[PDB]
RNA sequence: AUCGAGAGG
């Protein structure tokens, strides 16, 4: 919904690597794999945490209440 | 709803003892010790050191159910050797080895400083 | 020393790759299980929500807060809640934090773990600080606020181990390997046409001699050398993680010995 | 359940220490039985797991469209480049003793879904709660604190075992069991049993001496009363006239 | 929600079958199995 | 077909024979055709076996037809169950079907017969005919909530 | 307490059939004519090739109770051999007028021995310690 | 009517139905404060005392086996053979 | 039908079930919340005052406790509102509705209850989870999975009812089924897939793991077995430490096609005195097999022993598999390259062969699609066999097929070689359109690809046409699960109602509720269906010369003479006209039995179900009384000949001083007497089975004892048991067929509607036929 | 040679629920039907405005994740924006018999 | 209560 804190499979913190991931994707024009490797996410259990995530919070932030 | 408390894995009860020692009549000089609030972390480690004793004829642990945090350890030693003494010797050997490993790791980390 | 030996081949602030020697498999496995499970850490435990206009549930935010890594270098000085003659909150058994956020900006306002503020008296202890490892200086993204939305939380962080909850575990992942070559024949490799060309050669194969070609099977050999790589979430330094793991295992063994002596 | 009809329920929840681990520290989020697939023939599950492993490692998005030219031989040639066994197998170590396993375990990411069915919304137990007003039997439904139906097939199964007291107890003590007074002459449930006075009367045949009591299900009593209301006399007699 | 919005019911064996003419008009796989198999279809 | 015939040396040999199979049954006329074996002709229509050979041959044919269906894939069911099923369908001198027409029209108590099918009609007929129910069946003791004469309740225990 | 059958066998064929650590060897006695052996052997612990010579001895005892791990100090028996197995005899067949055959099962590995009268001390006892020397 | 003690043509072995009914009846009677005929020692569960009594053949009950025609045969529990 | 024959009951619970390898066969795991809701009224006695009053003071909150205290008058003291201490001290005759505790008999059921094994008595074990945890071997009678299934628990509320539950409906008492006289419970799933990998010649275990596995056996006697290999390294074979679970005194010999005393391929089975001599343990041995280990341990010893054996095997095998592991992946379905092209050829020519067949088509009838469908099925089967043969032994799906835990040959063929031919309603895909099956084919096209032949495997993937054809074929597997299940449940209900009142009376006759005699002896022999094994009659078969050499003894001529080495007095046997008179009468009896059995069994089949297993008793006598073959016997001819004759008069099924009952007795035990004389002839007891006097007496005593245990117990509800045993195979045979999704099973399509004819004596037969010779 | 039409794509014969299955042609048809039935019981974000609706029995997964293996039809079904599952790490192993 | 829908083994 917001950002998957930690990692179910292991426990590594990945909640502080979302804005950096987006900046790498957009500002640095890198692809998903290179951006994920440049963030220090080596294990594919952590890699899927940021690779496959839907940031629905923004949509929930578009309502008046 | 029916899930047990997660602090029941490492907290003793009201009248619950960490070790329950019962003589075993299946084999001579054998004993079964039930360890409460324990896991495979400290059952395999004790069994491995018990098997390293030349005066131990049998040593094996088991957890009867994963729901409950306890395990039974059967120890059978050579006649004239108290299995409690075997357990004490195994624990002392584990403590000495762990202390040596701590000292060696501290020395290696100190040398590792760039 | 005399028994176990260590060789730190890689050391960073988050990973330690070392090589244990002169140990049995049981000791190494017990050490890694202790490092995963039974080394104490400080983490948020009780969240009181005073104001929550956000689009996130109170318990959602509480669960996210509980997973935030907090500094726990001096965790050994605090007391357990069960063993403290105190109440739900105190100074020698818990750390009190306060989060106050308001969406004043027109755009989305991010609430980070950096915004957490320690309120209780630390009494000169290096404990209870949100951990910042991002280069931007921001911690973990706790939440987001649109405009006029407010978050007011009082958090109580208590000492605990990873057995009770995974939020208290400071070991992210502990790589553990032994016998890179299949000398001991503890594994029967699955193959289609060739077993040596279909299975990738592990890196640790560079540290052992290949098993020759036709030498007879060595049935008297046991596992002695273990290649380990310990990570840390950040609450406890990696060297402190491994040292406290060894200390906790030693404490468990000594507690059993003491119980036996008392009986 | 996965996206292939591979449904299941949690049987145990091991912690991270007790779970098998690979040489790089990955611990499965879920363990499924190998015996599930060979009869279900859900090869798409394994292909999806392999493709998901490749996609997670490479960072791309796996294309699982049905009628494409993507083949398992093409996915395997991509997984091997990343440094893994081409068929998805991975050497995993035991979580208890830390020893290698002789069999390499199929390991990888798979998309799983949580279904609406949970035990806390299915568990039920009844200890003589509310009952119906018509048949005086246990009410129906978990939400109504009702009991479970001991249907005819269950009755036949209990007959096959040759247990006669359990069947009666399930039919009398567990439900109904309303005693009725029977006249010794007409045999109908007409006796005006005025208790607290020790007087029983059966107008219509002037029988105040031959009265018995029988323990029958309330459903049986209501059946007999409905038969009486339909101009039929189900006369219950205690003794046997013809052997 | 989408499946409900694109459902079809036949008020009624041969009817509970996947006919050859359902190619591309009715989903061959999506159908209930709660005694309404084949009678309820999805576009 | 192949038939196991005892050879003159005592062994069993699969000798071959020619067996004709027809589409349609005229047993009472085919059996008298010269050149065939009248003692080995068989029909899958067990009704025609009873009308030509008797109820006992009808019982044997009924058991054979039941066996050919229960034990066709290779499944095995003990002979006792099929034998009892065939016997129940034949103790009245004719093929008594397992249907409300065949076995529900017996002299059994009306409480057992009304629990299967045609409940109200059976009860009406019992009331009109004043049928007496001996309460020896299982259904009759189930409706009355009594210990049926089933195993463990098929005897009395005194002191 | 003593040996029951000591002989020397020359191996003629080694069969690795469907098993990676077990091979079924066939051997013929070097000294006496009609004496053959068909034995399953753990190749990993004791590799056996073709045309090898093996001294086989039926110890039946090493001089009932729970087995005790070997300890320093004692010698017992099976100290000059290379491969020792313990199993139960389960069949005594009469091959011919002057031939007998005994079957042993060392935990699942089967052995068949054939002879004329040298197989006289072999009785149907679990006491059988197959000793093999290179 | 009633078959005499002789001319009884029924199995002297106790059927499982008879054994189970006897055990249940004895267990129910014992739980209702009936005189136990055997030294119960440590046993407290009434079914256990019933089994102990059956093993020593001290249950004073009797089975009335009913023939289809209505006649019956009385077999003592002590008389019956239990296997 | 809705309120009297079936009611809603109190003291019942329903919950999702899950497996538990650490639970006994007869145990069930009850959640704590359910155990605190369901209650049992216990009468206070001098033997339980303290426990009952402590439960009362516990209250209805703590699990060991009570919810009510019923007084003698009838008033109930609720322990949650009213006071529960003080003068609450109990008095004799009061009832205290306690919470359910450990070791309580509870009925346990799963719908639909197609047979009596779907409803069994289990033993309560309180657990901390909302699941009805149960053993993995008891799931077969229930037909239960752990993927959402829910089950029901009924609590008896009396002392008689608990005894009835624990003495008739107990799980150990239901191990052997009376339907097919074979066990209905066996080792299943993982334990079956490990039992064969633990019991290979290639499996060896070191001391440290052997100690743990030995400790995991609760009945282990504390004696370490001597390792199979001693000097180079102490190693225990898997059969060595698996045999610790097998009880002492169990003998079982199995010989497959490749089985020899040396069993090169480890075929067959040989267990001597509870020790596995050779053979890989698989479904044929430790499964629900006709003559496997479970049947022997159940028939012999006790069912409880067998129940203990289930747990002893499961714990060891599951512990071994925990530290070994077992998986399954894509590479298990990939066949070798060179072995794939052959498969393609194995298809292609067959397809072209079908082409030739259609040339015969041009010049109701059918006899073409029928033959073409058969050819395509044979092509699929031979391709699957070619694929399975060339699969390596370490292949994980092959190991599951070898063990029999799950999967089969058809699964291998469909996942690796080809899916095959898709058929709906018993016929291949019909022309829904005009002269074609799909709009992508030309009209008048009869090629196999055009009418539903899937040439591809699941690994390769199905083309859109083959995908649609497979969907069409597999939908039929779901229709007969929701539509045709009602047509086989009505059959079973009619069968149950027709045979509801049938039972065995105390005069050993089978009667209706009116007293009408259905059968004069149940099953024409009066034997319980659970005490019967398939046994061979040696007299019926073989040559005349072979039979003579088998059973003919002549004490006067050298033609057929007893070896004096066999019998101690075998030196003075020669001559002795009285002994020849006693010895040729038995040969005449054997000849009469041979001709009688050849009359009864026209085809000459020798293997028939009979009550008492005699080979097993012979083996038990040989092992128990240690017999040396190199020693003369101790049996006089007058003892072997007259012993069997005296035994034949002790096989009493019917009792009566009249002549009708005596003739019925002679007729009843007649074929069993033929078997007995075939197995206990003088030559057999002297030469083949070198028995002694003590061994012979023991054999006779055991035969007499076990025969008297197989007689049906008066009170059996035969009709309900027979009705369930007929409709249950049909009901479970249907409600399946989604497991294969396209294969042609005529017995679910044309099998059950034939049962609808016989039961209703259908006047018109779908296809009448007359067979003339 | 007498083709009169061509199909846009063969995979457009499936429905809404069956278009979520990855590699449905490598799967037994009853399994596809089972998933189509179970695809409507998967828990996820059913609507973005779930916090405004007063509807009975609303279930929302904490962290919905887009599938790692996606079909090309998922773009038009909005499954990558309102997913109903998570990418677990599954191991196929007979670990402990549970 | 009635009716109906949908859904699980
Ligand atoms: N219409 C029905 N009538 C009676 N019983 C049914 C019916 N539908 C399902 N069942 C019960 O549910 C079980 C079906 O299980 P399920 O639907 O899970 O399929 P399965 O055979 O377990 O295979 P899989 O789990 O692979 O689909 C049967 O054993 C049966 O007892
Ligand atoms: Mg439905
Ligand atoms: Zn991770
Ligand atoms: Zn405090
Ligand atoms: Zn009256």
């Amino acid at each position: 919904m917001i950002v998957p804190v930690r990692c179910f499979s292991c426990g590594k913190v990945v909640g502080d690597k979302w804005e950096s991931y987006l900046n790498l994707l957009q500002e640095d024009e890198l692809d998903e794999g290179t951006a994920l490797s440049r963030l220090g996410l080596k294990r594919y259990c952590c890699r899927r945490m940021i690779l496959t995530h839907v940031d629905l919070i923004e949509k929930f932030l578009r309502y008046n209440p | 709803m029916n899930a047990p408390d997660r602090f029941e894995l490492f907290l003793l009860g009201e009248g619950e003892s960490k070790l329950k020692i019962d003589p075993d009549t299946k084999a001579p000089n054998a004993v079964v010790i039930t360890f409460e609030k324990e896991d495979h972390t400290l059952g395999n480690l004790i069994r491995a050191e018990l098997l390293n004793d030349r005066k131990v004829l049998f040593a094996a642990y088991k957890v009867e159910h994963p729901f409950f945090a306890r395990f039974k350890l059967r120890i059978q030693t050579t006649e004239g050797y108290d299995p409690k003494d075997a357990l004490k010797n195994a624990c002392n050997s584990i403590i000495n080895k762990l202390g040596a490993l701590k000292t060696n790791f501290e020395t290696e980390w100190n040398l590792q400083t760039l | 020393e005399e028994g176990p030996q260590v060789k730190i081949r890689e050391a960073s602030k988050d990973n330690v790759d070392f090589i244990l020697s002169n140990v049995d498999l049981a000791m190494a496995n017990s050490l890694r299980r202790v490092m995963i499970a039974e080394i104490p850490t400080l983490a948020i435990d009780s969240v009181e929500v005073e104001t929550n206009t956000t689009v996130l549930a109170d318990e959602f935010i509480a669960h996210r807060l509980g997973l935030i890594p907090l500094q726990s270098m001096d965790i050994e000085q605090l007391e357990y809640s069960r063993d403290c003659f105190c109440e739900d909150h105190c100074d020698k058994c818990s750390v009190v934090l306060t989060l106050q956020a308001f969406g004043e900006s027109e755009s989305t306002t991010n609430v980070y773990s950096k915004d957490l503020v320690i309120v209780s008296n630390l009494m000169g202890r290096n404990i209870g600080h949100p951990i910042i490892q991002d280069k931007e200086g921001n911690g973990v993204l706790i939440c987001k606020l649109r405009k006029g939305q407010e978050l007011k939380l009082t958090c109580v962080a208590k000492k605990g181990i990873a057995k009770e909850h995974a939020k208290w575990g400071p070991a992210a992942a502990i790589e553990f390997e032994y016998d890179p070559w299949n000398k001991l024949k503890h594994t029967d490799y699955w193959y289609e046409q060739d077993s040596a060309k279909e299975w990738p050669q592990s890196k640790n194969c560079e540290y052992e001699d290949p098993p020759n070609e036709g030498d007879p099977f060595d049935y008297k050999a046991q596992a002695d050398t273990f290649y380990m790589n310990v990570e840390s979430v950040g609450s406890i330094p990696v060297d402190q993680v491994v040292v406290r793991g060894i200390d906790t295992l030693q404490k468990k063994v000594a507690s059993i010995l003491l119980a036996l002596t008392q009986m | 359940a996965s996206r292939h009809g591979q449904k299941g329920t949690i049987g145990i929840t091991y912690r991270r220490e007790d779970m098998p681990f690979t040489a790089e520290g990955i611990v499965p989020d879920l363990i499924i039985n190998p015996h599930a697939i060979p009869s279900r023939m859900t090869v798409a599950h394994l292909i999806e797991c392999l493709l998901s492993k490749v996609a997670a490692l490479s960072g791309n998005e796996g294309d699982a469209s049905p009628f494409t030219d993507i083949t398992v031989e093409g996915i395997s040639k991509l997984l091997r480049e990343h440094g893994y066994q081409s068929r998805g197998f991975e050497v995993m170590y035991n979580g208890h003793t830390g020893k290698k396993l002789m069999a390499q375990i199929f390991f990888g990411p798979t998309y799983y879904q949580r279904l609406r069915h949970m035990v806390d919304d299915k568990i039920h137990a009844r200890a003589r709660g509310p009952m119906q007003v018509l048949t005086r039997q246990p009410v129906e439904g978990r939400s109504r604190d009702g009991g479970l139906r001991f249907g005819e097939m269950e009755r036949d199964c209990m007959i096959a075992h040759g247990a006669a007291s359990f069947l009666k107890e399930r039919l009398m003590e567990a439900s109904d069991a309303f005693r009725v007074h029977i006249c010794g002459i007409c045999g109908l449930m007409t006796v005006i049993a005025k208790l607290n006075h020790n007087q029983f009367e059966c107008k219509g045949c002037d029988n105040k001496i031959d009265i018995y009591q029988i323990h029958i299900p309330y459903a049986a009593k209501l059946l007999f009363q409905e038969l009486m209301a339909m101009n039929i006399t189900p006369r219950l007699y205690t003794d046997r006239s013809r052997d | 929600t989408l499946s409900h919005l694109r459902r079809t019911n036949t008020p009624i064996a041969k009817p509970r079958q996947l006919h050859n003419t359902h190619w591309g008009l009715v989903c061959p796989a999506e159908t209930p199995e709660g005694q309404a198999c084949g009678l309820v279809k999805n576009l | 077909y192949d038939r196991k015939v005892p050879s003159p040396t005592g062994e069993y040999v699969k000798e071959p024979e020619w067996v004709l199979e027809t589409d349609g049954v005229n047993l009472s006329e085919v059996m008298t055709v010269p050149g065939i074996d009248p003692t080995r002709i068989y029909t899958n229509s067990f009704i025609d076996i009873m009308e030509v050979l008797g109820i006992e041959a009808g019982r044997a044919a009924l058991y054979k037809e039941v066996y050919n269906v229960i034990a066709s894939d290779g499944s095995y069911v003990n002979y006792r169950h099929m034998a009892l099923l065939v016997d129940v369908m034949t103790t009245q001198g004719g093929l008594t079907s397992v249907t409300r027409h065949g076995f529900n029209r017996s002299n059994t108590g009306a409480l057992m017969r009304c629990s299967f099918e045609e409940t109200v009609e059976i009860l009406f007929e019992a009331g009109a005919s004043a049928e007496l129910d001996d309460c020896r069946g299982v259904s009759e003791n189930v409706i009355l909530g009594q210990m049926a004469p089933i195993g463990t309740g098929a005897f009395d225990v005194m002191i | 307490s003593n040996t029951l059958f000591d002989d020397i066998f020359q191996v003629s064929e080694v069969d690795p059939g469907r098993y990676n650590k077990v091979c079924r060897i066939e051997a013929a006695s070097t000294t006496q004519d009609q004496c053959k052996l068909t034995l399953d052997i753990n190749v990993e612990l004791f590799p056996v090739a073709a045309q090898d010579s093996l001294t086989v001895t039926i110890a039946s005892s090493l001089n009932t109770r729970s087995w005790r791990p070997p300890q320093a100090g004692d010698r017992s028996l099976a100290d000059d051999y290379d491969y020792v197995m313990y199993g139960t005899a389960y069949k005594f067949e009469e091959v011919s007028k002057d031939l007998i055959a005994v079957y042993y099962s060392f935990g699942g590995l089967l052995m068949r021995l054939e002879g004329n009268y040298r197989n006289l001390n072999n009785l149907k006892q679990e006491n059988a310690y197959l000793l093999i020397r290179r | 009517k009633a078959i005499p003690k002789d001319q009884r043509a029924t199995t002297p072995y106790m059927t499982k139905y008879e054994r189970a009914r006897i055990l249940g009846t004895r267990a129910l009677q014992i739980s209702m404060n009936a005189p136990v005929f055997v030294d119960l020692e440590g046993e407290t569960d009434p079914l256990r005392i019933a089994m102990k009594e059956l093993a020593e053949k001290k249950i004073p009950l009797v089975i009335r086996r009913y023939l289809p025609d209505g006649s019956f045969e009385d077999w003592s529990v002590e008389e019956l053979i239990v296997d | 039908r809705g309120n009297l024959m079936g009611k809603r009951v109190d003291f019942s619970a329903r919950t999702v079930i899950s497996g538990d390898p650490n639970l006994e066969l007869d145990q069930v795991g009850v959640p704590k919340s359910i155990a605190k809701t369901l209650t049992y009224p216990e009468v206070v006695t001098p033997y339980n005052i303290d426990r009952l009053t402590q439960l009362v003071r516990n209250g209805p909150n703590e699990h060991p406790g009570a919810k009510y205290v019923i007084r003698d008058s009838g008033d109930r003291i609720d322990l949650r509102y009213s006071k529960r201490a003080g003068d609450i001290q109990l008095q004799y005759g009061w009832k205290v509705e306690r919470h359910i505790m450990d070791n309580d008999p509870v009925l346990f059921n799963r719908q639909p209850s197609l047979h009596k094994m779907s409803m069994m008595a289990h033993r309560v074990k309180v657990i901390p989870y909302s699941t009805f945890r149960l053993n993995l071997s008891v799931t077969s009678p229930y037909n239960a999975d752990f993927d959402g299934d829910e089950m029901n628990l009924h609590v008896p509320q009396s002392e008689e009812t608990r005894a009835e539950l624990s003495q008739l409906c107990a799980v150990p008492l239901q191990i052997v089924s009376p339907q097919s006289n074979k066990p209905c419970m066996g080792i299943v799933q993982d334990t079956l897939c490990g039992i064969r990998k633990l019991t290979l010649r290639d499996t060896f275990i070191e001391l440290d793991q052997v100690l743990n596995m030995l400790y995991w056996v609760p009945d282990w006697d504390g004696v370490i077995p001597t390792p199979a290999i001693i000097k180079p390294k102490p190693l225990w074979s898997g059969k060595q430490i698996l045999s610790v679970a097998i009880p002492n005194g169990i003998h079982l010999q199995r010989f497959d096609e490749g089985t020899t005393l040396l069993s090169p391929k480890d075929n067959g089975m040989l267990i001597i005195d509870g020790q596995i001599i050779f053979g890989v343990v698989e479904k044929k041995t430790v499964g629900s097999s006709n003559g496997g280990l479970i049947h022997v341990v159940t028939r012999e010893k006790g069912p409880q022993v067998c129940a203990k054996l289930f747990g002893n095997i499961q714990k060891v095998v599951n512990f071994w598999l925990l530290h070994n592991g077992f998986s399954t992946g894509i590479g298990d379905t990939i066949a070798d390259g060179p072995t794939m092209r052959e498969i393609t050829e194995t298809i292609a020519e067959a397809k072209k062969k079908v082409l030739d067949v259609t040339k015969e088509a041009q010049a109701l009838r059918e006899s073409f699609e029928d033959n073409v469908v058969r050819f395509l099925n044979e092509a699929r089967d031979k391709a699957g066999r070619l694929a399975e043969v060339n699969l390596k032994d370490l292949n994980n799906v092959k190991q599951m097929v070898m063990a029999g835990s799950k999967g089969s040959f058809i699964n291998i063929a469909q996942m690796s070689a080809c899916v095959g031919q898709q058929s709906v309603e018993g016929k291949r895909i019909a022309f829904g359109f005009v002269d074609r099956t799909l709009p992508h084919f030309s009209k008048d096209d009869y090629s196999p690809e055009s009418k539903g032949f899937v040439e591809n495997s699941y690994l390769r993937g199905l083309t859109p046409q083959e995908f649609f054809f497979h969907a069409m074929g597999g939908r039929e597997g779901l229709i007969d699960t929701a539509v045709k299940t009602a047509e086989t449940g009505y059959i079973q209900r009619r069968l149950v109602k027709a045979l509801e009142d049938i039972m065995v009376h105390y005069d050993n006759t089978t009667r209706n509720s009116l007293g009408n005699v259905i059968q004069f002896i149940y099953g024409e022999d009066g034997m319980d269906a659970a005490h019967i094994e398939k046994q061979s009659l040696d007299t019926i078969g073989g040559s005349d010369a072979a039979f003579e050499k088998r059973y003919r003894v002549d004490l006067l001529n050298t033609d057929h003479t007893l070896d004096p080495s066999l019998l101690e007095s075998g030196s003075e046997i020669l001559g002795d006209l009285k002994l020849q008179v006693l010895l040729d009468e038995e040969y005449k009896q054997l000849v009469k039995d041979r001709k009688f059995l050849r009359e009864v069994f026209v085809d000459g089949e020798a293997n028939w179900p009979l009550p008492v297993n005699i080979r097993r008793i012979i083996q038990n006598a040989q092992q128990t009384f240690h017999i040396d073959h190199t020693k003369p016997s101790d049996l006089t001819i007058k003892d072997i000949v007259l012993g069997v004759k005296d035994l034949q008069e002790n096989l009493l099924v019917l009792r009566g001083k009249n002549e009708i009952i005596q003739n019925a007795q002679r007729d009843a035990v007649t074929l069993f007497c033929c078997l007995l004389r075939s197995r206990l002839a003088t030559r057999r007891v002297l030469q083949e089975y070198r028995l002694t006097k003590q061994a012979f007496d023991w054999v006779l005593s055991n035969i007499e004892a076990q025969f008297l245990r197989s007689v049906v117990h008066p009170g059996e509800m035969v009709g309900v048991l027979a009705a369930q045993s007929i409709g249950e195979p049909a009901t479970q045979m249907t409600l399946n067929t989604f497991h294969f999704a396209g294969v042609a099973s005529k017995k679910v399509t044309s099998g059950v509607p034939r049962l609808k004819e016989i039961l209703n004596v259908a006047k018109n037969m779908k296809t009448p036929s007359l067979t003339v010779y | 040679t007498t083709f009169t039409h061509c199909e846009i794509h063969p995979s457009m014969i499936l429905g809404v629920a069956a278009s979520i299955i990855p590699f449905p042609d490598h799967n037994q048809s009853p399994r596809n039907t089972y998933q189509s039935a179970m695809g409507k019981q998967a828990m996820g974000v059913f609507l973005t405005n779930y916090n405004v609706r007063m509807d009975t029995m609303a279930n929302i997964l904490y962290y919905p994740q887009k599938p790692l293996g996606t079909t090309r039809a998922m773009e038009y079904l909005k499954f990558r924006e309102l997913p109903a599952g998570q990418n677990a790490i599954v191991a196929i192993a007979c670990y402990s018999g549970y």
